[PDB]
């Protein structure tokens, strides 16, 4: 990949009227001392006392591959499930034409890493020109916020170096 | 869970309309909801106006730029009412205004326009309000009330204060070239209970604080 | 930003009808669609949500689909109470986000049996007369289909002077109603022998009459 | 339903699990909203589960169907158990191994 165009795939202020978009921050991802979160994913949680099943599609009208990142979240105790997504038996499901995997929150005890007994799996996929990707969830989805339309090069690559540019 | 919309029935052009939506009924429910305002001109399509969330404070207003800068929507949780205010009213804004619910029950999809109030007519006109004159139309068997010369719509009829509801037909009002409205309500009844039963129709025309009761 | 429906669609009892709804990527192309059924000039009812979950107490003959940027309502085993207006709706993620309703489509069930208009004709009451005014009221109900010609008459001659008539309007039994009013002086009414309300419906003529 | 491989050769068995778009389709098709399919050989051994979802329509189908295969070895038995969603094997193939064959992509004529 030699270039891409970042675009706001589901804008935070307008895509999620029925879900809370302002509370998904964490000391683990902090910024300037306070809790914050990735800039390209939005962590939806429950609005008031209820987290209705969301479904949201994006169609790829970009005429390029679009890389879509997202996440499924796995909190440590069923109490956290409830306080976060209010649905103890929730699920997240993601379907492209190609990609197509239903996930499921697995509430467990993990050692604390960056002070977090919860874990979050990050996922990606290449949605092809024309294809549509649909997300359905009753909790635990870390929605895509910004995604990337890709320009293929060749003979580029990744290297590891401490030499100065 | 019930919703009464309420507001002026008449407004002069250029004035500001405040409609309030009142919620009645308790809930031991784990759900939130937002409330929308949606309006419908006579014979026309529904048009969504605004929405406000119950547990949230977030709100939306139609991008419709003929009216994005005239609407305001607010809640008062303590009085459990939502208020729409619309400035600079035009006759074109004459319509039936509704408030309606969106129910969020956890893990199902969104109770989209859940539950509608009955809706209020709001007429924008420079015409002055005028209360009707009510006349009894006398006599299975048939009798009724004539509701003459009032502005603007609508008007309400009842019989024996709501007791009598079987066989009743209230006809869509007519528009006199005079500008004024008139209608008729009738009842079909047992042909030999005339003078064995008293018939009083009740007329309310809210726009003019007119309550008239009239026995046939 | 609009949702396009057909202005109207029709069918015969028993059939499936499908009303189609077409939007754009930021609304139907992104969000679930809801369908609303409306009886003329009363509050609309929720028929479908979440793309087809029927809310409790909607028959399962009602079903919906969403694919690409269009959706479609499906009413199977068409019945009488089904005649109404139908709206589609979606949330739209453009701008700061808003809700959008479709234009609505008018749905009529056909092959319904014809019906005679019941006609009632009242004369003034003393009061109205004592108020120096007089109005004859002709009420026309439960007819179908929705066309009817009125004719008022002093004993022999046709009178158009002082006549007001509504266009026909549906009632919740699918049968239509209208009113035609003739208002006169206190002298006119008590001057002649009788006046008459005459309605014509598909070449049929009923008429009532009263004397002072 | 089991099949035992009395062929004295490898038998290739193909089958499918079906994933319809709405729970209504589950009901009309297999009547068991919470169904499953499970397939066990001695070697192969994977329980599957129908995942009802919204997919774009491909060849006019919001449903999808995964195709599966396996080599059941001489003597082994393969058992299918299901409460819906199984696209059963109908015909299967007993294999003769060669070597130095292969698959090529060509538009030259035979
Ligand atoms: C950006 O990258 C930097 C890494 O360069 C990262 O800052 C580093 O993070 C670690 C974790 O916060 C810090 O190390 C910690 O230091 C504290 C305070 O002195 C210790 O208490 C910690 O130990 C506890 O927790 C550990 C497990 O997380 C246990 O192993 C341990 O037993 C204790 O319970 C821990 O060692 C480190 O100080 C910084 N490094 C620097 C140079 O500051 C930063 O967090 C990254 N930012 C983002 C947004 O990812
Ligand atoms: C055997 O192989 C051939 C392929 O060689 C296959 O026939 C082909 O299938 C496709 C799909 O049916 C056909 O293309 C379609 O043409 C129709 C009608 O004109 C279009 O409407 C279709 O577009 C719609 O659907 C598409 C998604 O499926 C969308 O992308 C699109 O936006 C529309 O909604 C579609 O393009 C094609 O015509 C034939 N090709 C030939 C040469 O006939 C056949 O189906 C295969 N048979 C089996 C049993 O697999």
């Amino acid at each position: 990949v030699s270039s891409f165009e970042k675009f706001e795939i589901f804008p935070k202020t307008s895509s999620w009227p029925n879900h809370e978009t302002t509370k998904g921050v964490t000391a683990a991802c902090s910024y300037a001392g306070a809790s914050s979160f990735y800039r390209n994913l939005l962590w939806l949680t429950k609005k008031g006392s209820s987290y209705p099943k969301l479904s949201k599609s994006y169609v790829n009208n970009k005429g390029k591959e679009v890389l879509v990142l997202w996440g499924v979240h796995h909190p440590p105790t069923g109490t956290d499930q409830q306080s976060l997504y209010q649905n103890a038996d929730a699920y997240v499901s993601v379907g492209s034409s190609k990609y197509n995997r239903r996930f499921t929150p697995e509430i467990a005890a993990r050692p604390k890493v960056r002070d977090q007994a919860g874990r979050m799996n990050y996922y990606w996929t290449l949605l092809e020109p024309g294809d549509t990707i649909t997300f359905e969830a009753t909790g635990n989805l870390i929605a895509p916020w910004y995604a990337f339309a890709l320009n293929r090069g060749s003979g580029s690559g990744i290297i590891t170096s401490d030499a100065p540019v | 869970v019930q919703l009464v919309e309420s507001g002026p029935a008449l407004v002069k052009p250029t004035q500001t309309l405040t409609l309030t939506c009142s919620f009645s009924g308790f809930s031991l429910s784990t759900s939130g909801m937002s409330v929308s305002w949606i309006r419908q001109p006579p014979g026309k399509a529904l048009e969504w106006l605004a929405l406000i969330d119950w547990d949230d404070d977030t709100y939306y207003i139609t991008y419709s730029s003929s009216l994005k800068t005239r609407l305001t929507i607010s809640k008062d949780t303590s009085k459990s009412q939502v208020v729409l205010t619309m400035t600079n009213m035009d006759p074109v804004d004459t319509a039936t205004y509704y408030c309606a619910r969106t129910l969020r029950v956890s893990g199902d999809y969104v109770r989209d326009f859940d539950l509608w109030g009955r809706g209020t007519l709001v007429t924008v006109s420079s015409a002055s309000t005028k209360g009707p004159s009510v006349f009894p139309l006398a006599p299975t068997a048939a009798l009724g009330c004539l509701v003459k010369d009032y502005f603007p719509e609508p008007v309400t009829v009842s019989w024996n204060s709501g007791a009598l509801t079987s066989g009743v037909h209230t006809f869509p009002a007519v528009l006199q070239s005079s500008g004024l409205y008139s209608l008729s309500s009738v009842v079909t009844v047992p042909s030999s209970s005339l003078g064995t039963q008293t018939y009083i129709c009740n007329v309310n025309h809210k726009p003019s604080n007119t309550k008239v009761d009239k026995r046939v | 930003p609009v949702l396009t429906q057909p202005p109207s669609a029709s069918g015969t009892p028993g059939q499936r009808v499908t009303i189609s709804c077409s939007g754009s990527s930021s609304n139907i192309g992104s969000n679930t669609v809801s369908w609303y059924q409306q009886v003329p000039g009363t509050a609309p009812k929720l028929l479908i949500y979440g793309n087809n979950e029927r809310p409790s107490g909607v028959p399962d003959r009602f079903s919906g689909s969403k694919s690409a940027t269009s959706a479609s309502l499906a009413i199977s085993g068409l019945q009488s109470e089904d005649e109404a207006d139908y709206y589609c709706a979606a949330w739209d993620d453009s701008l700061n986000g808003f809700w959008v309703f479709g234009g609505g489509t008018k749905l009529t069930v056909l092959g319904q049996p014809k019906a005679a208009p019941s006609v009632t004709l009242f004369p003034p009451s003393s009061e109205e007369l004592q108020a120096n005014k007089a109005t004859l009221v002709c009420l026309i109900s439960d007819f179908y289909p929705g066309a009817v010609t009125v004719a008022w008459k002093a004993d022999s001659s046709p009178v158009k002077a002082g006549v007001e008539t509504t266009t026909p309007s549906k009632q919740s039994n699918n049968k239509y109603a209208a009113s035609s009013y003739l208002s006169l002086t206190p002298e006119q009414w008590k001057s002649h022998k009788s006046y008459s309300c005459q309605v014509t419906h598909e070449g049929s003529t009923v008429e009532k009459t009263v004397a002072p």
